[PDB]
């Protein structure tokens, strides 16, 4: 039993619709271009806010000829620790950073940053393609039908999912408060006053 | 002919603009490669795109080549991976799904195929795979007695050893002149 | 998946009023046009506040030859420090800046002060591009159709949107209480509390 | 065994039978080929025929051979350009129209895997690529040595580098004995 | 990475188990080698069986392994010969039948690129076919003017000739002391 599919996705989301299941995705001759932006748009709406299995630490950027530091094509938002350069403030614009304090596009050296990525379907864990087949069938049947019992029964559905993909979330990636920012290696041990009192 | 797979070697520094002529099945199944540099598909800060309105079809760079004779390749890689029909019951089974899968078949074997004779391919003449004017390398040195040789082995400091030389040939024509050739190790001579 | 576009936006706002989609934006025959006026109005209703990514600082302003301060056609608000300049103070009006302390529209020096632009649709970043395109949607799906469950339904996704912008906008530019008015360079080392205790 | 190929050495000249083993599905499928030239399918002005009437199948030429061990090739190959059945909707489905799809897309593999096993191997006694003792040729003269030593880069004058020759076998075999070697390489003996 | 093959270098005799990812239709498609000899499937006498109740899923052999560093290989092979589903008229059609069609293809065409990115590809450094640190091995002896070179062909005796030698490095370490040199084929020392 492997993970979820495309077609499996598209075929819930139809189903949740209400309309039958389709063959396939190839030359289809029915709702399969609805489904399949739908199911597009809200991977992208759901990646674009940052999580643990989509965020690279530490990461070197590195300028063109022109002291001008270009963007990939699918980099959703940047972020520059600000104790580590007390004279420079970046925000993303477009494809390129921007120097707002000083008012210029160029720079004096490389950088280290974190992003965040948008990931392509294939790559997604079992839990975040969940809850992206919940909510885009959510959202299409909203837009599309707009009756009442439906609207229903899927803000119920939905909000179960999201109950489970956070709590999936969170007990992978184990937050903690002690540890403050996660930028600094992991000093902690966490020693549990729970165990050694024996 | 090349079934999915065209190789172009850049004229001159600037172009952009580059065609070809087989078919596919999605816009995102065409790959380019610009010498071992992978381009990403997409618009805007995407370093290429496609267009469909003019025959024959054609891709555009978003920012022309640095330098002159630089190859580019283009190269349909249909789904290998994941199949691109995946039948569920209660549908209502049409014929476009069964002509898609049978499209997704023939492009895969024809892909298959062009990489076969992209490879090293059969010299009808003789048997071996010619490797048809290309220079076989990435090879290591030699390890074992019937390893072949390598750069980097044949002009290694130490190869030389006592056995292959042969006789018939050796004369002033590079012995250096001012190297202090041993009188004993030289050979004999007598002097009438 | 790229960051959103255009195309991909007025479609979106099609298909959230319920209508089929566009094959693309130039030479259309449809609603195309009224989505693209609906989503620039909307840009400008919310760049028009200043947010971090369209805010410039400590920028520096030229005047022209007959003593007057001269305002490009897409600027939205300026702020001048009342501390560094005590004896005149500036509001803008139309593409000029009045001294309304002495009444008079000409100054004497150059001036140092705070801008906010109003950015095309290339440059904005992603949860801005989110948020636009869902306010949008909703704003024009109003004025074509008039319903009020629909506009029920469109202010629950707003909701959400405007929670995850907010959010998102709080998490990049790490604001703070402790330094004060930014203009001043942070002298802030925000030394933790929690962890270097051991 | 290879699935869809076999290649005769003929016995004697002015034969014009050949028999094959393996199947197929239509009779354009089969290409015949001698001396690494290709002969044309049909009768009269054309060279062979195919004769299905008995077993196992043979197939007839129009004209015996010129001489005796000549290279003579049959090799099947389904159709690669085009699928051999489209499904037009509106009709009823038959079972004939899916086996004929399986069996050729089984073909096209079988195929391409006797043309690879042709091609390069790998020898299940060393796990090393081999060749089954054939000849290469055409292969580009190695700019960089990693790539093995062509004969005629090996046997060219001047070509032969100081270092590819190993001293230690001097013997009298190889010098001419008209060969007049300059006389100020080689000193003489210690002669008491 | 590969996509149906695993080859393993074992590490302590008396091993039996070793584990394996790749998916499967049937177990009788999973084929065992080790040192160079395919291996029976079965049990009891049979010496390897399967184990698919374990995640990862891992083969047993039922004898323990003789000696340390014996490489076994773990490759899944689909039915080549026949099809695994045939259709007959009067028998419900049911998505099974398609989607086992559908993975022996898919799992073919995978097997196919696999065997042929084993052997030799082509190196994507500069588009040359490279051999992956291996040996070419079972090389006829080179005739044409363009084929490869041999150690055995280029260390059989007499197999460097006049022309196969530049002068400059008759090194007098490696001359023969004992060697027997006639004065006539020597040269003369100009002693003043």
């Amino acid at each position: 039993a492997a993970r979820t599919s495309f077609l499996d996705a598209v075929n819930r989301v139809l189903q949740m619709l209400g309309e039958a299941p389709v063959n396939s995705l190839q030359g289809q001759f029915g709702l399969a271009k609805q489904a399949e932006v739908a199911l597009n748009d809200v991977s992208r709406t759901i990646q674009t806010e940052g999580w643990s299995f989509n965020t690279d630490l530490e990461k070197k950027l590195e300028r063109n000829s022109s002291n001008e530091i270009e963007l990939s094509s699918n980099v959703s938002r940047v972020v520059v620790d600000n104790l580590e350069y007390p004279d420079i403030d970046v925000v993303q614009r477009g494809d390129k950073l921007y120097d707002r304090k000083n008012n210029r596009y160029t720079f004096d050296e490389d950088l280290i940053v974190d992003m965040t990525t948008i990931l392509e379907w294939d790559l997604l864990p079992e839990h975040a393609r969940q809850y992206i087949t919940i909510k885009a069938g959510r959202q299409l049947q909203e837009a599309i039908i707009g009756s009442a019992e439906l609207t229903k029964l899927n803000l119920t559905q939905e909000v179960e999912a999201r109950s489970a993909f956070l709590e999936e979330e969170t007990t992978k990636s184990e937050h903690s408060m002690l540890r403050g920012h996660l930028n600094r290696t992991s000093p902690v041990n966490t020693y549990i006053p729970s165990r050694t009192l024996e | 002919m090349a079934f999915a797979q065209r190789i172009i070697t850049s004229n001159s520094a600037g172009d952009q603009e580059f065609t070809f002529t087989f078919d596919y099945i999605k816009e995102e199944h065409i790959k380019v490669f610009v010498n071992f540099v992978e381009k990403a598909q997409g618009t805007g800060s995407n370093e290429f795109q496609v267009i469909t309105n003019t025959t024959p079809k054609k891709i555009s760079l978003n920012t022309g080549l640095s330098a002159d004779n630089t190859r580019v390749e283009i190269r349909r890689v249909s789904s290998l991976s994941t199949p691109l029909v995946d039948f569920a019951d209660g549908s209502t089974l049409t014929a476009a799904d069964l002509d898609t899968a049978e499209k997704q078949s023939l492009f895969i074997d024809q892909e298959l195929d062009d990489a076969l004779k992209q490879g090293i391919s059969i010299d009808t003449s003789t048997g071996v795979p010619t490797l048809n004017s290309q220079r076989l390398s990435n090879v290591s040195d030699p390890v074992n007695a019937q390893d072949a040789v390598t750069k980097a082995y044949l002009e290694r400091s130490g190869s030389i050893t006592s056995t292959q030389i042969l006789n018939g040939t050796i004369v002033d024509a590079d012995i250096n002149a001012s190297a202090a050739i041993a009188k004993s190790k030289l050979a004999a001579l007598n002097i009438v």
